[PDB]
């Protein structure tokens, strides 16, 4: 009827070349361990779909993190298990240690490796220029790996990026909303947190790919090198794009919807209005002048784009001038 | 015209119950899995949310009484349910510990089993950390499953500041000023076995 | 009808057993009690049904004081009496009936309990209940017992009862309470951590 | 009435310093009661209650006797006597004297003896066993008399037996009293079955001889298998029971010799009875416990006249114990 189909630019056909058992998570057989091996210590965080507790493994005396999944759907539980197993061992991806359940409650829990929690309230005022360049390269290692395995995170945000500043360790957690990329498939546009949603989700463009994660990665970079959290602050989904239109311009947005034949809903035409494309230098002030550079503003500009095909891929992002300072040493 | 939720919690014997927010119940997601535990799930949910509808009316009412209780035990684990129960706990709506050397510590409700019909509601004291049967006979017909097996342990995990310090003094048994040799119960416990 | 019979038949005074008047008429068993209660002579007369001198014809304020005296005397006799082979034999009949009440702890499975004093001095603590199974003391379930002095039952009454009759000692609790959250035990490292957060507070 | 005196150890207490016999002046050295903890109850009934306890300071077994409210004079009395006799042959050793702060009530801590039920021993008892243990009571009684003390309550429950270690102890000195030549003492003493004729006729000037009567009643109870031997109902009937065996004849010769006035209540109930020979009490279930030596020993023990009864030392020399001497 209308919309033009889109493809991923890298790792397009890695899932169609791999066997059935890999991408089909409904056919995955869960291998349950022993829930008496783990004994709860403290509660660390709450979730919509989960409850997080720090626990102690009583068999080897080791510390473990338990994610008790609140009752959702048997598919979504299988989906997070399968994805976690596939990505296991990969650089900066959370290692799933064990899966256990309670035979009375029937509610399942996920046992992770114990990652040391440093809280955003402390790291924020500590965060230096080299720090950002180091850790941003670590998220990219995690993203380039899961994109290479044929998986998109779909929820990249500072809450799902654990940082251990004392040992300079980074992990990309929370794979509840991750999904396998099949070329040409339409997906749900209600995935990420509102502040980290890409233009394709807001305009109902259902045929997205790995590049969605890259947009979210930008909204994180823009949050740190400008010290404004979040960067695109919208109180609803319609408002969020207006916020994006006030920075990147309305002209490139209309060029985006015309290229793919995406038709906006009635209530969008006036409130979108018209805004020009304002430079990234506008948001810079003294609090973040030491975190910003010509390498940083160029890297952000190739990340935060309306067209998903035009954004930097995870591999092209790593090879940017912004990371020459950190790449090896 | 008074809502069903406040009517049910208002009843005698149901002093342990807190009023579950309507929007928690209206949020379809929170009640996942409960549609296979209770009979007449459709009519029961309407009868809790005060929406429009033979001894059928009696059976739906029992189902809604069961339905609310299984929502309640899910609700009191959340930060909104905890804050509501914390309010009741701070006024001593649940009762006070029977052990002398706890000094009337306020208690929290706990079920020994999560499966309905296995045990009635019991009381948990955070000071001695043991479980007790409610003194009043009005609470002798409320199901323990409508409170959960891990409500108290979750409340102290969310609010750890509420944990009391251990009993200052112990019960020291004395006959004519003499303590009793624990060798002496070992000796008493046989004479009853040997018997 | 007898005064001792009247006192034990009253509400809240279910824990009390009827003392033999053989025991009370025996002067020896009342050694020292004459300097613990006011109006000792007249208190003992009312207890033993001996008519009070044709006194208190119209002394309602004075009759009331002798009544408190006879109440304190009898209670003090009672605490001594339930230590002898006859006082125990009467309490053991009550203990089997469940007059003293059952243990509030879940895993004692409604164990029949015994009356006990924390102090032997009148006016220091009210009557508490001893459980032979968990071996701990509790506050009586009904408020009708919160007004009965603990000294009227003695500190070592229950302990004496199980020395005389060793066979009446129940076995240890077969089952113990293990906490579970989502079907997970609670690590004790985790109360140590909870107990600070309340101190540190 | 005519005054009487002891034959052996008459003036032993009068040659001693005052501190020894004057029990009213004795200062009680209090111990620390938290050292002892009860295990299980043993006996009761009298002015005390007996518990087996444990001394947590060295982990040793002890026997705790908890005295009831009696006189402070009587508690001083027992303490001085139990301290004066301490270390003596078969005399119970007092280890400590403790007190409870709240109740004020005192307790006596003894060294633990292993008692075996007189019931689980009664049957096994042989002829040589009685000869062995009677001799061990005589060791205890000769010592206490030489120290100038009469036990005043000699009976089976006041004699503790450990057959396994062939060990015997004389306990319960609550009714024990010092001897002073020519003093009048309370007749209200050694329970009724083990009372001597002098106690029943109200002769107050008795001596160590009283213990030798009570000892006879123990011998009579063992060798004839009759517990107790002289089974009187009351004090008046007790003398009637004694009179039916030893005859009223010698009883009247005893009261004339000391000018003792009988209660006009005895006037007829006592009657007129003759001496019954000791071979009469012997039957087929106690025959293995009776010998010609045994009966002569008993006859010389149980006599109305207290000045004619065998002394503790003289009793030990009897042909009854020639098979027992054995070093
Ligand atoms: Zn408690
Ligand atoms: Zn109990």
């Amino acid at each position: 009827s209308g919309p033009v189909p889109s493809r991923a630019r890298v790792y397009t056909d890695v899932n169609t070349h791999r066997p059935r058992e890999y991408w089909d998570y409904e056919s995955h057989v869960v291998e349950w361990g022993n829930q008496d091996d783990y004994q709860l210590v403290r509660k660390l965080g709450r979730g919509k779909y989960s409850e997080v507790f720090e626990a102690i493994n009583i068999t080897n005396n080791e510390k473990v993190v338990v994610k008790i999944l609140k009752p959702v759907k048997k598919k979504k539980i299988k989906r997070e298990i399968k994805i976690l197993e596939n990505l296991r061992g990969g650089p900066n991806i959370i290692t799933l240690a064990d899966i256990v359940k309670d035979p009375v409650s029937r509610t399942p829990a996920l046992v992770f490796e114990h990652v040391n929690n440093t809280d955003e309230k402390q790291l924020y005022q500590t965060l230096t220029d080299y720090d950002i360049r180091f850790y941003m390269y670590e998220i990219l290692k995690a993203l380039d790996y899961c994109h290479s395995m044929g998986i998109m995170h779909r929820d990249v945000k500072p809450h799902n990026v654990m940082i251990d500043h004392e040992h300079r360790k980074l992990r990309l957690i929370d794979w509840g909303l991750a999904e396998f990329y099949h070329p040409g498939q339409e997906y749900n546009v209600r995935v990420a947190s509102r502040y980290f949603k890409g233009p394709e989700l807001l305009v109902d463009y259902q045929m997205y790919d790995y590049s969605l994660d890259m947009w979210s990665l930008g909204c994180m970079l823009a949050s740190m090198i400008f010290r404004k959290e979040p960067f695109f602050h919208g109180h609803d989904n319609y408002d969020q794009l207006v916020r994006i239109a006030k920075v990147l311009g309305t002209e490139d947005l209309y060029d985006y919807i015309d290229k793919y034949n995406i038709e906006l809903d009635p209530r969008f035409n006036d409130i979108l209005g018209r805004h020009s494309r304002k430079r990234w230098e506008r948001f810079v002030h003294s609090e973040n002048q030491h975190l910003v550079s010509p390498e940083a503003l160029d890297f952000l500009d190739k990340l935060l784009r309306y067209d998903h095909q035009s954004r930097l891929t995870a591999r092209e992002a790593m090879e940017h001038p912004y990371f020459y300072t950190v790449v090896k040493d | 015209e008074v809502s069903w939720i406040s009517w049910f919690c208002g009843l005698r014997g149901n002093e342990f119950f807190c009023e579950v927010d309507e929007d928690y119940i209206q949020d379809k997601f929170n009640l996942t899995g409960l549609n296979e535990q209770v009979p007449h799930y459709r009519q029961a949910l309407d009868m809790i949310l005060d929406l429009e509808p033979p001894n059928q009316s009696d059976l739906i009412e029992q189902a809604a009484e069961m339905l609310y209780g299984l929502i309640h035990a899910r609700y009191i684990l959340t930060n909104r349910g905890i804050a509501q129960m914390l309010e009741k706990y701070q006024q001593g709506d649940f009762g006070y510990c029977p052990r002398v050397y706890c000094e009337n510590q306020p208690m929290l409700p706990i079920g020994l089993s999560d499966i309905p019909g296995e045990a009635m509601v019991k009381l948990y004291c955070p000071k001695c950390m043991d479980v007790y049967t409610p003194k009043s006979s009005r609470h002798h017909h409320t199901d323990g499953a409508y409170f959960g097996t891990g409500f108290p342990h979750m409340l102290f995990m969310v609010h750890p500041e509420y944990r009391p310090k251990r009993p200052a003094n112990q019960f020291v048994p004395r006959l004519y000023g003499f303590k009793i040799h624990p060798m002496a119960y070992q000796l008493q416990l046989q004479a009853a076995s040997n018997f």
